[PDB]
RNA sequence: GUCGAAUUUGGGUAUAGGGGCGAAAGACUAAUCGAACCAUCUAGUAGCUGGUUCCUGCCGAAGUUUCCCUCAGGAUAGCAGAAGCUCGUAUCAGUUUUAUGAGGUAAAGCGAAUGAUUAGAGGUUCCGGGGUCGAAAUGACCUUGACCUAUUCUCAAACUUUAAAUAUGUAAGAAGUCCUUGUUACUUAAUUGAACGUGGACAUUUGAAUGAAGAGCUUUUAGUGGGCCAUUUUUGGUAAGCAGAACUGGCGAUGCGGGAUGAACCGAACGUAGAGUUAAGGUGCCGGAAUACACGCUCAUCAGACACCACAAAAGGUGUUAG
RNA sequence: GUGAUUUCUGCCCAGUGCUCUGAAUGUCAAAGUGAAGAAAUUCAACCAAGCGCGGGUAAACGGCGGGAGUAACUAUGACU
RNA sequence: GAAGACAUUGUCAGGUGGGGAGUUUGGCUGGGGCGGCACAUCUGUUAAACGAUAACGCAGAUGUCCUAAGGGGGGCUCAUGGAGAACAGAAAUCUCCAGUAGAACAAAAGGGUAAAAGCCCCCUUGAUUUUGAUUUUCAGUGUGAAUACAAACCAUGAAAGUGUGGCCUAUCGAUCCUUUAGUCCCUCGGAAUUUGAGGCUAGAGGUGCCAGAAAAGUUACCACAGGGAUAACUGGCUUGUGGCAGUCAAGCGUUCAUAGCGACAUUGCUUUUUGAUUCUUCGAUGUCGGCUCUUCCUAUCAUACCGAAGCAGAAUUCGGUAA
RNA sequence: GGUUGCGGCCAUAUCUACCAGAAAGCACCGUUUCCCGUCCGAUCAACUGUAGUUAAGCUGGUAAGAGCCUGACCGAGUAGUGUAGUGGGUGACCAUACGCGAAACUCAGGUGCUGCAAUCU
């Protein structure tokens, strides 16, 4: 797909509480952090002997990932997520589809 | 390597035509269905004799063909190639399947094996038209063809004028009138419905109601 | 594998009636529905929104709701050895008023009449319906009608 | 070892031992799933005429 | 086989169980070896196999749904028992009738659409090609193709205008019908409407049939979750005492009479007995019951003899019978 | 490993191993170092063997092709 | 004497480590295996005109694609064909007539659509925010998908309106954990500030065996619980294949259908072929061949007596009664 | 009765060919300053109602017309079907019994009905 880098849409931010312009961008996970309670508990669990103490996933099936757009109200600063269908090529550059032109050269 | 007809005599399955859905199916062994003087006029051949099924069954295309050759062969050499008109009245549109043959009964769907006409009781298989003075000769044709077919069929003298839809007098009454007009090998009748104008054009020899 | 989607098996059922395609005539929308109204259900394949599922085709129910472009019909579907209550949000293009009660209402309005029209005369009413009774005696005449005598016919072939 | 696949055999026999229970009917059925704008108003409508009928036995 | 040596052999001594020892066979390690023997953990676990102990009375199944590393097992719903409880001419129905819907199967159709298919006939080309005249021609004339017109023979599970039977939704009133005119924040131009009402009018021919050893409701629990068969509908298969669906009725769980025999056919469903009458099937003798009555037919140097059922076909006969 | 004698033991180090007076700026642990922070901590640089790169090795494990044409009958194919 | 703060040793840290340990090494399936996917799904048919409905039934499809191919508005009419216009031809671009959709609407197919649902243009983000109800599958759970409202905020249009993604019927995902968005909210339990951690609400990272384990082989050295729910041997049903026999008679046979043969067709029998099946046996019915010996069948090779011949004789061939 | 604007059922309203249409109305029709749209004032926009015409639209009538609608003991109680039997038949299939019952065919009849508002010899 191709989606626009901007978006007039609902902002639910106490002051905003109306349709405003959002700057659009793609969600990107976030560094791990040990000290997460889970990572904490895991780390312990894996000490000493016994080997892998927890399942390790192998039977991968999907060949994609749902895109998440981060929508940022340029007034009230707040953000909203909005998640697209599965697609195999994503871009929020542009190059918009064009009228009815020739196949070149 | 053809299976015995025995294996397909009865109408056990639903009509399996050649279709988008079927496709790879062999040719019908019988391909001509009108032989003898088929160009001939309706007036030429008054008498009409039929080969008529007495069974709900299935005739192979191969036995259709063999029969066809048998009767035409006889009818010509005994009474000439222009004596008669033989119409195979039955077309083999139903495809018969075969489970040709690691596996066994797992996934057993046949491949097309051959064609067959499916035929009612009372259903006409062959029809012949001639001159009255040939009756015997024709009936002997259909009698011999019979030996080519599973199941009982019986030969029946028509009341009709040739391949026409009219018994002998009613055609005559219609003809010695004005109403009939020659076509290719069949005929056209004057309708009382439709445009008076181009109805009068056609059939000039009506519209006096006499000769 | 098998297939069992929402509109599966509905080829002819949501089909459109010979020479009757296109816009729906405007009376379909001028018709008015109140709660308690009995409607019959029939999908209009031309109208994809607000469609009943196939099972509810040819079913009669009672309106329980009236919204902008729809009525809510409640049908008793019997799943198992029992009925459950099912509620259908149908657009008005898939619903029509049933005549399943017209004969009842015509019957009642009329039963009120000959009930008063009898009482205010001198009783003697009789207004339950009765089934077809056997017919009575009668005398058929020959005058102008002597019995024609038919026999069975021989066997003949014509073909 | 393949075995049977499906049958409805005998199932309506069972269905009929203990019913096909008819559908059960009530005066005053639930307003469940009724238009909220209606229902909101209808409430006040009812509250009112209630007050009116206490007002008849003052 | 070998028999003076890589010979045989006593005793003593060392090597010990994932260890030994092995000129190597997974051999040998006390009748134990692809991991010895002894005790213990230990009554190891077992969706698998076996067995499970008195009588009578009443009721009485399932082999199906959905989920499961699920397919010889479980959970879940169903079927079953129990205990009842609230009520009672009430309300109830594997049924009809009446009124009103739904449906695209059977049939039918194809000189109606789509798709197939046999045949000619008549047209039309500045134009698919051939051939004669030709300098050619948007030339003429034959010709065979395609198309067109009106006809003709034949077809469809995945075609169709039409369109059954059987099945199938709803309705047949007191929770009803009519009048008067309150409430609201919904809704209307509008006290307009919508919903819910207050007050008033009409009783069992109060609104079809037939039935009802009553109706309604609650809790909890077993077994079952291999099914098989018959008529009809029906898929795969040449077919099957084969494989798989639909509806009902069965067998399984069930004896009794009949089909000699036999799970499922026909008759008929079981407390102990008397008398009577029957069913299906029989009545020469076996064998209870007419070697009954009547009209034909049939003579077989492999006659025939009663559903399911325990097979026979094309084709023939100057045997005989009636047409 | 192979298996008396006689004879003879061809070519292949790409792979898998094994191996090396080899190279070096690639990856690379704990400790140690530096940087930020109020510290817990985060980031960074440096970095052993190993890996990777390079060389050796077949009496290590093992391997040791396909399609056309071509000589005065045909056939064959030294030859391409 | 040698060696020397180096070895050695002790604790962590990386490499190596089938030498050894422990464990695992899908399901359905006309046995299992190889294959395929009937394992989660969609269209049409099977499907027996409501609904439901099986097989490794039939013909196809799904793990995607689209900022427009989503939303609103206006304008327009498609496939095809006829007739016309320089180069220009079968096919370029221009016009007019006809045109029920014979087109197009991403994709399988089926529905659906004509001042549109198709084509061209204009303006856009409703593909958004909140939390419930409902329909399909159903246990009347979940998930997917969908429907009609309520409360917002918007888009478009003169407006009525329409818009909660793609015309409809498929296009997908629990708990634990991580991660992000959200209010600036609750907690860290002796009291505070600040980091940090933990909660709440909504998303993403995925389980395709799709209600969702973390998983390689070999065993002929083999083991146990079971299975006749299941193969290999006998037996049963079937008889496609094999084998054997007919009917018709176009032909063959110098001439001449049938002396002897016999095409195209077509009806059968047989159960020493091989298949199909899986009903009996898995707490065991001794598998091939031969030897020995008995008995049976006849579709007769010889031998007895016959009939026929394209029987001169001789020899042969065909047929009968014959085991 | 005509006509117009808005309609409802959506062919008895459609299609093919020809003829007829008073009056009003519709219409065709004139113009390009203005709003507005085009390659083109053809469509679309505006202005005149003046300059012109029933030719076309429109309405109606004709036609052994095409189509479509309705009817009928026309075909047919046919096909098909629910129920029954220890009915026939080697089978394939087929009669019978108590019911339900088509489609094509054939023949006749028909060719828009009508609501609100305004207008009209
Ligand atoms: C494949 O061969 C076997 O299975 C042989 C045997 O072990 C026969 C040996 C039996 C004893 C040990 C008793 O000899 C056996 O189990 O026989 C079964 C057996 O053993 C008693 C009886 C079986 C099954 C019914 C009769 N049949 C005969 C013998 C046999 C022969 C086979 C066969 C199976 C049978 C079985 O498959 C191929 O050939
Ligand atoms: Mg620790
Ligand atoms: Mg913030
Ligand atoms: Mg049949
Ligand atoms: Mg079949
Ligand atoms: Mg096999
Ligand atoms: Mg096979
Ligand atoms: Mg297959
Ligand atoms: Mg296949
Ligand atoms: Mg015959
Ligand atoms: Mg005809
Ligand atoms: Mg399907
Ligand atoms: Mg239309
Ligand atoms: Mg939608
Ligand atoms: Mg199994
Ligand atoms: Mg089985
Ligand atoms: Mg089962
Ligand atoms: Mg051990
Ligand atoms: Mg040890
Ligand atoms: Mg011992
Ligand atoms: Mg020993
Ligand atoms: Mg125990
Ligand atoms: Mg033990
Ligand atoms: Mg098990
Ligand atoms: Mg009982
Ligand atoms: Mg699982
Ligand atoms: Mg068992
Ligand atoms: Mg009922
Ligand atoms: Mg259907
Ligand atoms: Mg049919
Ligand atoms: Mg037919
Ligand atoms: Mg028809
Ligand atoms: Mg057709
Ligand atoms: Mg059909
Ligand atoms: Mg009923
Ligand atoms: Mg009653
Ligand atoms: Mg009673
Ligand atoms: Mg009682
Ligand atoms: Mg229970
Ligand atoms: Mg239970
Ligand atoms: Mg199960
Ligand atoms: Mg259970
Ligand atoms: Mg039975
Ligand atoms: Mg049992
Ligand atoms: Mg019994
Ligand atoms: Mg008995
Ligand atoms: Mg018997
Ligand atoms: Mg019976
Ligand atoms: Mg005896
Ligand atoms: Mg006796
Ligand atoms: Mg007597
Ligand atoms: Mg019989
Ligand atoms: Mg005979
Ligand atoms: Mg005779
Ligand atoms: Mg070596
Ligand atoms: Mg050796
Ligand atoms: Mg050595
Ligand atoms: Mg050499
Ligand atoms: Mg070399
Ligand atoms: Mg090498
Ligand atoms: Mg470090
Ligand atoms: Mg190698
Ligand atoms: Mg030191
Ligand atoms: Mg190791
Ligand atoms: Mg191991
Ligand atoms: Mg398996
Ligand atoms: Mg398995
Ligand atoms: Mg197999
Ligand atoms: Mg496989
Ligand atoms: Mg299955
Ligand atoms: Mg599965
Ligand atoms: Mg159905
Ligand atoms: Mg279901
Ligand atoms: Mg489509
Ligand atoms: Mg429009
Ligand atoms: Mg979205
Ligand atoms: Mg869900
Ligand atoms: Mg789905
Ligand atoms: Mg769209
Ligand atoms: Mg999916
Ligand atoms: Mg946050
Ligand atoms: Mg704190
Ligand atoms: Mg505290
Ligand atoms: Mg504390
Ligand atoms: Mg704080
Ligand atoms: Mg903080
Ligand atoms: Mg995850
Ligand atoms: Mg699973
Ligand atoms: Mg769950
Ligand atoms: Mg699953
Ligand atoms: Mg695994
Ligand atoms: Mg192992
Ligand atoms: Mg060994
Ligand atoms: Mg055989
Ligand atoms: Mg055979
Ligand atoms: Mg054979
Ligand atoms: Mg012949
Ligand atoms: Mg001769
Ligand atoms: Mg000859
Ligand atoms: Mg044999
Ligand atoms: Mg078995
Ligand atoms: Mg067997
Ligand atoms: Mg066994
Ligand atoms: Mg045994
Ligand atoms: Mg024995
Ligand atoms: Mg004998
Ligand atoms: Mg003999
Ligand atoms: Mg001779
Ligand atoms: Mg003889
Ligand atoms: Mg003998
Ligand atoms: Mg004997
Ligand atoms: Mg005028
Ligand atoms: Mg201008
Ligand atoms: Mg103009
Ligand atoms: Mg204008
Ligand atoms: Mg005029
Ligand atoms: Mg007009
Ligand atoms: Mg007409
Ligand atoms: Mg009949
Ligand atoms: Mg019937
Ligand atoms: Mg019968
Ligand atoms: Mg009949």
């Amino acid at each position: 797909v191709n989606v626009p880098k901007t978006r007039k849409t609902y902002c639910k931010g106490k002051t905003c509480r109306k349709h405003t312009q959002h700057k659009v961008t793609q969600y990107k996970a976030g560094k791990a952090s040990l000290f997460a309670q889970g990572k904490r508990r895991y780390d312990r669990k894996q000490s000493g002997f016994g080997g892998q103490t927890k399942p390790v996933f192998h039977k991968k099936a999907k060949t994609t990932k749902k895109v998440v757009l981060r929508l940022e109200c340029v007034k009230c600063k707040t953000r909203a997520q909005l998640t697209l269908k599965r697609c195999k090529h994503f871009e929020l550059g542009g190059e918009k589809k064009q009228k009815g032109q020739a196949l070149q050269f | 390597a053809r299976r015995p007809a025995r294996c397909y005599r009865y109408q056990k399955n639903k009509p399996y035509p050649k279709s988008r859905y079927n496709r790879a199916v062999p040719d019908s062994k019988i391909r001509i269905y009108d032989l003898g003087k088929k160009k001939a006029t309706v007036d030429e051949f008054p008498l009409c004799v039929h080969l008529v099924s007495n069974e709900l069954e299935q005739l192979s295309s191969e036995a259709l063909e063999a029969a066809r050759i048998c009767a035409n062969k006889y009818m010509t050499t005994v009474s000439g190639r222009d004596a008669f008109h033989l119409r195979v009245r039955v077309h083999p549109f139903h495809v018969l399947r075969i489970n040709k043959m690691q596996q066994g009964m797992r996934g057993a769907w046949g491949k097309p094996h051959g064609l067959a006409a499916r035929v009612d009781i009372g259903q006409i298989i062959f029809s012949v038209r001639t001159k009255d003075s040939n009756k015997d000769v024709v009936v002997e044709g259909l009698r011999r063809a019979r030996y080519k077919f599973p199941g009982q069929q019986k030969i029946i003298l028509s009341k009709k004028w040739g391949f026409t839809n009219l018994d002998r007098p009613e055609y005559l009454k219609k003809r010695e009138a004005g109403e009939v007009k020659d076509d290719g090998a069949f005929v056209k009748f004057l309708s009382k419905k439709g445009s008076l104008e181009n109805n009068i054009r056609e059939f000039p020899e009506y519209f006096a109601a006499q000769a | 594998g098998k297939s069992h989607g929402y509109r599966s098996r509905t080829r002819y059922m949501f089909q459109r009636d010979f020479r009757k395609h296109g816009a729906v005539h405007l009376s379909t929308y001028l018709k008015v529905y109140k709660v308690g109204d009995i409607v019959d259900i029939k999908a209009n394949g031309s109208i994809q929104k607000g469609m009943p599922h196939k099972f509810y085709q040819g079913k009669t129910g009672v309106v329980y709701n009236v919204t902008k472009s729809s009525v809510g019909v409640i049908i008793n579907k019997m799943v198992g050895n029992r009925y459950l209550e099912k509620r259908l949000n149908l657009r008005v293009e898939h619903i029509k008023h049933s005549k399943c009660r017209q004969e009842f209402l015509e019957r009642v309005k009329a039963n009120a009449a000959k009930r008063a029209e009898a009482k205010a005369q001198g009783v003697a009413v009789q207004l339950k319906r009765q089934p077809a009774q056997p017919r009575e005696s009668r005398i058929v005449s020959t005058e102008g009608n002597v019995p024609q005598t038919l026999a069975p016919v021989p066997y003949e072939t014509f073909i | 070892a393949k075995s049977k696949n499906h049958t409805a055999h005998n199932q309506t026999r069972k269905a009929h031992r203990n019913g096909i229970k008819k559908p059960k009917t009530y005066k005053y059925p639930s307003l469940k799933g009724v238009d909220p704008k209606f229902r909101r108003n209808h409430k006040h409508a009812l509250h009112g005429t209630a007050k009116a009928l206490a007002a008849a036995k003052k």
